[PDB]
């Protein structure tokens, strides 16, 4: 069971998303988008992503989420509606999880299979390197188009917040 | 679509060369100045053909080679080179600054017994040169006749017969 | 607002437009839009009350969401292709997503119940930038991405934007609720020619802009907001309702006007292609649009409305706004018909 | 495609679905907003990873700093709007159907 | 592009990342570069109404590569057969595929 | 002191790097001979699995090109047990 | 030239941290133009093998490629063991 | 074995916890003139035994929690983080040998910052809020710095692997190179753990956030910081001081390292007992405007530095 981790966790990231798309209290509803990042970057690792899996922690999870959570706890003022779509959305992914390990073929728009994620890996690799880290090092010497515009917007972020929240 | 063409298992067999990485890192340098000749055409042959099935007599020679290399230390070199590599894998990381001084000792033999250089810092890492007798590949990729362009457009640019001819306008 | 973080943001909106109309990858398409988004946002706030918060907050959540669904798009084009190129979409669920993201962001209908509103909580020239500039966008990757777009999708929203513009706008008392609906309607004309002919789509495109930017032009120099606001002109500025009659009848496709000019070819573009009864159809809803364009002609150039007794005070002081390009933008509105065969430029 | 994007794919769906349908609170929905987001984010990457395109390694961190650039300016207007009616309720925003 | 800026400048601002063939840092080739290559100089200059049919060879071969659809419907085949053979004693795993 | 040092360092993974390089001939040619066995392992169970199957041809190419395709993870450890496909897919992520 | 001086001094006085920082920022700005070793970092980086030296078929016409790795023709790492 | 490995890393850390307090008590009484815990045990041997004793046998309070579910959330998370971040440490060999350890710290350590957020939320006081907001913004302000400096040393190193650090410290500490980086290091690690002159929590007076907690949930809240003091200067010593590791007699290297380690702690405590408090507002403000300046001016200086000297690291 251990050669299928990638779908659990993948089971695990929807379980996490139909928690706070149910939408119960602000807190309660970052703490579910908490779960699914971590199980995300979990994912992510496993495909031979460790810089992109851990700049979810940092950036993602140690970031915005934390940004998220500070705004929730000074601006929120700490039903059915709920329980029902949180029950609608794990019948659906029971019945999705149930059919692509009963048949292994599923057809919802696209045609999905359920042999092993592990079966579309690459065979052949030797190189004194890491392929996902020298493409992020080549923004610095091919993306000098990208540094700019990405430089710029964060400077712009930063004056339209100060001019959004002075309120006079 | 077609079928796919593989060699048999008695197409394969060889003699392999069962010695650990810390062997091979032990003789790489020397390994990679003797057989330089066997090992390029195999390489020439992989990145011509891009096909493995078409470059198997060239492997076997180099797996030859290798057996012949490591039996020369096997006559001559057998107890400094075998302290050489047990200094080697020690490490985790298998570094070579760590037994400078064994090396030495298995340098200097093969010099002695078998006139061997050790090639200097960016020798092994030069682009060379191999006189080979096997045909260029004409169409390495398999390809198909591209589809021909679209007629060209060549002549002398006169103006429009009559202007734009937008209903009622006359120029 | 200081001036020059004034000059600063809207170089960044213009940026944000240039970067999407350059850019041949998908990520930069997006990150033109999300520049966009950005930098528009501070200046629909500038004026600090609750509806201007309102305004801005119906319209992050619109322009939030439509970025998101692009850019799902864009990750199932680069499955099922494994390339970025800004050019036809290689799936056929991409394409509907692409299409629904740049629907909402134009604001064609059924995704249009924004523009009414967020058009009513902002000021005058922020409503300008949002009726003519933030439409250069999305039709600039319509204009890339035509051949790929499904036909019934396309014809569909653009039906839909033509009825609901003209019924909208006969209940609107409010200027700027006004041109909010007939904003959608000429989006439909716009997005029904494209299939067929885009060089048409750019031509209604541009007179569209013209015509726009005159109207709140003249809106901006009296500071008028409302229909009856608006009446009171001819007691005030006598000139600026001539210029407000000659644009509104252009606007409604009346000739020998420039607004007939676009409405003219996209009947020519679709006929060729024996589309008949398609185009019948767009011409008639649009007097829809002539009737909630003559009625302000009636209440502004053509009657004398009632007059209040403190307009005497206003003849003594002259006009002091900049009513930059006016004069220009207004001669444009109505006397280029008989240069019609000039949008061979655009080609 | 395959099995994990399957899920991948529906955790945007739901997400979609939630940002669609608002319960009272506008702190709800922007979380439903950066769900989306992290699903683009993790399906992307599971796409370049996979076929070893490498220069496109760079571009699931593109897509995190422009997404949390935009969710910056979505708080600040959730702010604005409680420092006006004291909540975050989205029937507030209402003042403008006239 | 809607304005061609960078072919009128020869200025390259995002053409490098286009593609999975072009040149990538080190030399390091993405899974499908050889499908890719094919397809993009099959359909060179002839505009994309020829190349849906012209290429389309090379296309679902680029495809293939992609998503690897045909192979794991292929793979699937034979590992149900094996099990339904697995289920009767009508077949035996060598030992070096135990 | 720290030029002097990172100047060595750089000198030592130049005859590092040259280590492999002159030992990837010698991989490269166990590693085709590796490949191709286990395509052929597959190939022959794959005959004696579906020798009565409606319309089955053993060892079809999916496709149309007759050029050297690359096997997938699938293709080659599709019937070989799992402890040993689990080395050869997630072995390496997860070491240590 | 008293100016200068004047104001150079009064930063210092009672903005040393920020006197700080714009000297080094600044430094890092200016030396590597000045820098005679610039050169060779690039040197190093190109020097540096991490893919494997594909052999040239030999045409009889190519006096300045070796034949073998340690011939005097081609690249040398000279200048790398003296730096 | 690694399961044994697991626990030969998890108890020591714990035990070496639970005698830093004695430590602490009794060097701060002897810079205090008196002596500390000489009387329950030879020595005050015995004193963390029965400090733990007596707090998991104490009732406790458990309030009307508005949630009742990040009350117990909260010391989970901070123990459970707390004892991860030790898993990738050369001490000389890692238990796990991570390839981005450095980057793995630095994650888990942003992740420290919701057992205070949610323990705010869970008192269900509104001023207890407000010290948890304080303490908030405090830890990821001066995590600016952390990442940044950071960044600049391993532009001498060349990777993120931590062990890659003892290699580039062969010939010479980089205290040396670069000691204007290991100042504001030093003092960004103790506004992290919120420790004086830059303890506002504990800071009476003016407010903490873990004030509803008793007996054994509090306990664990002091256990996870105390843990998290000594891993900080285990790293600052591998990143500033780092130890020659000779493959054949490890133990040698363990022994430099750990007293380098402890003399770091124990400078933890010495500045405790010798300076006053920094107010909430003058603390922000030695970071945005004091530190930061001079942490990216000597990112600047750190990128050009090793290229136009030729001395850039290896990758590998
Ligand atoms: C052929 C196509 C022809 C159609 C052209 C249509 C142009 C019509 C423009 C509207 C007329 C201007 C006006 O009445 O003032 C309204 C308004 C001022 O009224 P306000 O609300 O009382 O003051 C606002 C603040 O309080 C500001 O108050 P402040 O005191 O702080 O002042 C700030 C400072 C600021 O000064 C500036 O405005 C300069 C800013 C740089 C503009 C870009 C320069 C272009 C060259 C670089 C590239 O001074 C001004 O604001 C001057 C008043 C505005 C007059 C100058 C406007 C120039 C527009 C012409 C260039 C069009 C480029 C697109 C516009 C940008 C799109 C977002 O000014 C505007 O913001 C209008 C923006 C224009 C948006 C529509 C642009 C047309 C889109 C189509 C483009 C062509 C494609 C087809
Ligand atoms: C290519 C050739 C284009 C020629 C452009 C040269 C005129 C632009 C500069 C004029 C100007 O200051 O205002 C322009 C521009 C628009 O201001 P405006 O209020 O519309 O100008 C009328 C005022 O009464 C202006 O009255 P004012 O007393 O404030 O200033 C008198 C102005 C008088 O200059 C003028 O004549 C203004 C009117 C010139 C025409 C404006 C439109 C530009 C041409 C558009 C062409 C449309 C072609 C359509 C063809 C379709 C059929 C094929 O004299 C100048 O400033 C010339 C300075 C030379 C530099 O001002 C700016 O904000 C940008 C400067
Ligand atoms: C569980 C209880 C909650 C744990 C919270 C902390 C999460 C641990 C961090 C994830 C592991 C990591 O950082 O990998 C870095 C490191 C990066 O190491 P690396 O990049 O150096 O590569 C290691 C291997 N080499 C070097 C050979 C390439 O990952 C690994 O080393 C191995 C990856 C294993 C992948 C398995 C992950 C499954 C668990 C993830 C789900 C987590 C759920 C969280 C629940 C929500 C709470 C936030
Ligand atoms: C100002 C107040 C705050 C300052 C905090 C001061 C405490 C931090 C420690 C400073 C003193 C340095 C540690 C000295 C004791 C270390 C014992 C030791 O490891 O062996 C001696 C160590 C032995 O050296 P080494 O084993 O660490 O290796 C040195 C590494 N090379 C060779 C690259 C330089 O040397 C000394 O520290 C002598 C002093
Ligand atoms: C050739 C190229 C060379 C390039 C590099 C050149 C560098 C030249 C030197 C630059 C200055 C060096 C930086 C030093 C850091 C300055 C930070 C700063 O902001 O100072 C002002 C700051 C505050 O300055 P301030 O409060 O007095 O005022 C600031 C400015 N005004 C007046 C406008 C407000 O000082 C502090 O950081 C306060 C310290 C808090 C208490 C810390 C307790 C110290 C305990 C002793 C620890 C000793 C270190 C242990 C290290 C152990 C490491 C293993
Ligand atoms: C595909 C399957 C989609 C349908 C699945 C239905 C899942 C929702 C379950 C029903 C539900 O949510 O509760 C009833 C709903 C809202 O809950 P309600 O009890 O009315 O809350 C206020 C009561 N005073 O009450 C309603 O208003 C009905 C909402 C539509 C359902
Ligand atoms: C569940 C019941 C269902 O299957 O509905 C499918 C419906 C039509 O899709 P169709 O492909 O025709 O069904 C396959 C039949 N053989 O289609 C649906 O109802 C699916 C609803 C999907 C809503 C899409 C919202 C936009 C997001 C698009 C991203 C792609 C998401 C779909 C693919 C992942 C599957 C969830
Ligand atoms: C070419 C590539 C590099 C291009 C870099 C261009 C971008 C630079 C980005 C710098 C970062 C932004 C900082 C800009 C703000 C400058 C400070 C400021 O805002 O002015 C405030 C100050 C207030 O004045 P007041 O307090 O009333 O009275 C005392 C003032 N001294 O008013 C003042 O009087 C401050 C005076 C202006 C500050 C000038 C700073 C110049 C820094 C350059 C120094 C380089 C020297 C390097 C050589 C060192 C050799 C040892
Ligand atoms: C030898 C030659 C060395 C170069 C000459 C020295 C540099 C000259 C500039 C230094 C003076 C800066 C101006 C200044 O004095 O600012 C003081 C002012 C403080 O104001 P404030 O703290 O609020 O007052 C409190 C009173 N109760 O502060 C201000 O008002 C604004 C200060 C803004 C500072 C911005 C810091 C960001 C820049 C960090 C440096 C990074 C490098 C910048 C790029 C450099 C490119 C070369
Ligand atoms: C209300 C429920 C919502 C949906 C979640 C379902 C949880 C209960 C399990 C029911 C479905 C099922 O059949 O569970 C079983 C599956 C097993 O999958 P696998 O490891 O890939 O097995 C395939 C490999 N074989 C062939 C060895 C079996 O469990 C999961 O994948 C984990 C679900 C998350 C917990």
């Amino acid at each position: 069971m251990m050669l299928y981790i990638v779908f659990i966790l993948s089971v695990i990231f929807v379980m996490g998303f139909v928690g706070f798309s149910s939408k119960p209290s602000p807190i309660y509803g970052g703490l579910g988008l908490i779960v699914s990042g971590g199980v995300g970057c979990g994912i992510v690792l496993n495909f031979g992503g460790s810089f992109l899996g851990l700049m979810v922690f940092l950036i993602y999870l140690g970031g915005m989420m934390v940004v998220f959570g500070y705004t929730t706890a000074m601006a929120t003022e700490q039903n059915k509606a709920v329980l029902g779509a949180f029950v609608t959305g794990l019948l659906m992914e029971f019945f999705m999880v149930y059919y692509v390990l009963k048949d292994k073929e599923v057809e919802v728009v696209f045609e999905f299979n359920g042999l092993g994620d592990w079966v579309i890996y690459d065979t052949g690799d030797s190189g004194f390197f890491s392929e996902e880290a020298m493409g992020i090092a080549a923004l610095y010497s091919y993306g000098t188009w990208l540094v700019i515009v990405t430089g710029w917007s964060l400077l712009i972020g930063v004056v339209v917040i100060m001019e959004i929240t002075r309120g006079n | 679509p077609g079928i796919v063409e593989l060699p048999s298992l008695e197409d394969l067999k060889v003699q392999e060369v069962k010695v650990s990485s810390s062997v091979l890192k032990a003789a790489a340098h020397h390994y990679g100045a003797q057989c330089d000749k066997p090992n390029k055409e195999f390489m020439l042959c992989r990145w011509e053909e891009k096909d493995p099935r078409r470059c198997l007599e060239e492997g076997k020679l180099v797996n030859q080679c290798a057996l012949e290399f490591f039996r020369q230390i096997k006559r001559h070199c057998a107890e400094p080179f075998t302290e050489y590599w047990t200094c080697i894998d020690y490490s985790g990381l298998q570094l070579f600054r760590r037994c400078r001084k064994q090396q030495a000792q298995f340098d200097e033999c093969v010099l002695d017994k078998l006139g061997w250089v050790r090639p200097d810092l960016g020798d092994l890492s030069k682009v060379t040169k191999v006189k080979t007798d096997r045909p260029l590949p004409e169409n390495p990729y398999h390809s198909r006749a591209r589809p021909e362009p679209n007629p060209e457009v060549e002549g002398d640019l006169k103006p429009a017969r009559h202007g734009s001819r937008l209903f009622f306008w006359t120029m | 607002m200081n001036p020059i973080i004034f000059i600063i943001i809207l170089l960044t909106i213009m940026l944000g437009t240039i970067i999407v109309m350059i850019s041949s990858h998908w990520l930069l398409v997006w990150i033109g839009f999300e520049m966009n988004m950005l930098a528009i946002i501070p200046i629909m706030m500038k004026n600090h009350n609750p509806r201007a918060t309102e305004a801005s907050t119906k319209y992050f959540l619109t322009q939030s969401t439509a970025s998101m669904l692009l850019m799902m798009a864009v990750i199932i084009n680069l499955m099922f292709s494994g390339q970025w190129t800004v050019m036809k979409l290689f799936n056929p669920m991409a394409s509907m997503l692409m299409t629904m993201a740049l629907a909402m962001k134009l604001g064609m209908a059924p995704f249009h119940f924004w523009v009414p509103e967020v058009t009513q909580g902002i000021p005058l020239s922020s409503g300008l930038i949002l009726l003519t500039w933030q439409k250069l966008a999305p039709m600039s990757v319509l204009y890339q991405i035509f051949p790929s777009i499904n036909l019934n999708l396309i014809l569909t929203l653009s039906v839909l934007s033509i009825l609901i513009g003209g019924w909208g706008g006969l209940n609107q008392t409010q200027l700027r609720k006004i041109m909010a609906y007939s904003s959608i309607a000429h989006m439909g004309w716009m997005t029904a020619v494209l299939p067929y002919n885009p060089t048409m789509t750019l031509l209604n495109l541009i007179i569209y802009i013209i015509m726009t930017s005159t109207m709140f032009t003249m809106f901006m120099a009296n500071s008028t907001t409302t229909t009856l606001s608006l009446s009171h002109t001819w007691n005030k500025t006598p000139i600026m309702t001539v210029l407000i009659l000659a644009t509104l009848l252009s606007m409604g496709g009346l000739p020998p006007l420039s607004g007939f000019m676009p409405k003219w070819m996209i009947i020519q573009e679709m006929t060729k292609n024996n589309s008949i009864i398609l185009p019948t159809f767009m011409a008639i809803t649009a007097l829809l649009n002539l009737y909630f364009y003559m009625r302000l002609t009636y209440s502004t150039t053509l009657t004398m409305f009632p007059s209040t007794n403190n307009m005497k005070m206003k003849w003594q002081f002259p006009l002091m706004k900049k009513m930059t390009f006016l004069p220009t933008m207004v001669v444009l509105s109505t006397m280029m018909l008989p240069l019609t065969p000039m949008l061979s430029v655009l080609e | 495609m395959s099995m994990v994007y399957m899920n991948i794919m529906m955790a945007f769906t739901v997400s979609l679905v939630g940002l669609l349908m608002y319960r009272s609170h506008l702190m709800s929905s922007l979380l439903c907003l950066e769900g989306m987001m992290l699903s683009l984010f993790v399906m992307a990457a599971l796409t370049i990873l996979n076929s070893h395109f490498t220069l496109a390694s760079m571009m699931p961190i593109i897509l995190l700093v422009f997404a949390a650039c935009e969710a910056a300016l979505g708080l600040s207007l959730l702010v604005m709007v409680s420092n006006t009616y004291g909540t975050d309720y989205v029937q507030n925003l209402n003042l403008l159907q006239c | 592009p809607f304005f061609d800026v960078q072919k009128r400048l020869g200025v390259d601002l995002d053409r490098w990342m286009t593609i999975q063939s072009a040149e990538q840092p080190h030399k390091i080739p993405s899974r499908c570069h050889a499908f890719e290559k094919e397809w993009i100089e099959c359909a060179h200059g002839i505009g994309s109404i020829r190349a849906e049919k012209e290429c389309k060879i090379e296309f679902e071969d680029f495809r293939e590569c992609l998503l690897r659809q045909k192979t794991m419907k292929r793979l699937h085949a034979i590992r149900r057969q094996r099990e339904k053979l697995i289920k009767e004693g009508k077949y035996t795993p060598p030992p070096h595929h135990s | 002191s720290m030029m002097k040092w990172n100047r060595e360092r750089r000198r030592l993974q130049i005859e590092d790097f040259e280590a492999r390089i002159a030992l990837m001939p010698l991989l490269q040619a166990e590693k085709d001979r590796r490949v191709l066995q286990m395509l052929r392992e597959n190939l022959e169970e794959e005959a004696t699995v579906m020798k009565d199957v409606p319309g089955w041809k053993v060892g079809e190419s999916v496709f149309h090109t007759t050029r050297w395709v690359t096997p997938m993870m699938g293709e080659l450890y599709g019937l070989r047990a799992s402890e040993e496909v689990l080395s050869a897919t997630y072995g390496f992520i997860w070491y240590t | 030239a008293e100016r200068v001086a004047a104001f150079l001094k009064n930063v210092w006085a009672k903005e040393p941290v920020l006197v700080a920082s714009f000297a080094i920022a600044g430094l890092a700005v200016i030396l590597p133009t000045l820098s005679p070793y610039t050169k060779y970092s690039l040197m190093i980086n190109r020097a540096t093998p991490y893919n494997y030296p594909v052999p040239l078929r030999d045409d009889g016409n190519m006096p300045d490629v070796p034949s073998h790795p340690q011939d005097p023709q081609g690249p040398s790492l000279e200048w790398l063991k003296r730096l | 074995m690694f399961m044994i490995n697991i626990l030969m890393l998890i108890i020591p850390i714990l035990l070496a916890v639970a005698f830093l307090t004695l430590v602490e008590r009794k060097v701060l009484g002897y810079m205090q003139l008196r002596k500390g815990p000489n009387v329950v045990g030879p020595y005050g041997l015995l004193q963390p035994i029965a400090d733990a004793i007596k707090l998991f046998i104490k009732e406790p309070l458990r309030p009307a929690t508005s949630s009742a579910s990040m009350f117990i959330l909260a010391p989970i998370m901070a123990l459970g983080l707390a004892l991860t971040m030790w898993i990738p440490l050369p001490m000389p060999y890692p238990l796990i040998n991570m390839n981005l350890g450095v980057l793995f710290m630095l994650a888990m350590s942003s992740l420290a910052v919701y057992s205070i957020l949610w323990s705010g939320w869970a008192s269900n006081s509104k001023y207890a809020l407000i010290g948890a907001l304080r303490a908030v913004a405090q830890t990821i302000s001066y995590e600016v710095t952390l990442a940044i400096i950071l960044l600049s040393v391993l532009l001498m190193s060349g990777s993120f692997t931590l062990s890659t650090l003892i290699t580039t410290q062969e010939q010479m500490w980089l205290i040396l190179p670069a000691w204007p980086l290991a100042m504001m290091w030093f003092i960004s690690t103790l506004a992290e753990t919120n420790r004086a002159p830059f303890d506002l929590t504990e800071g009476e007076s003016e407010l903490g956030f873990n004030v509803e907690y008793a007996a054994g949930p509090f306990a664990l809240f002091f256990m996870a910081e105390y843990a998290n003091i000594i891993m900080m200067n285990i790293f600052t010593a591998i990143l500033f001081l780092g130890t020659s590791h000779n493959p054949h007699m490890p133990e040698l290297y363990t022994i430099n390292f750990t007293i380098k380690s402890l003399l770091l702690t124990m400078s933890f405590l010495w500045i405790r007992a010798s300076y006053p408090r920094f107010r909430y507002d003058q603390l922000m403000h030695l970071l945005w405007k004091n530190f930061l300046p001079l942490t990216l001016a000597l990112c600047m200086w750190h990128v050009s530095l090793p290229i136009l000297t030729s001395g850039i690291p290896p990758q590998t």
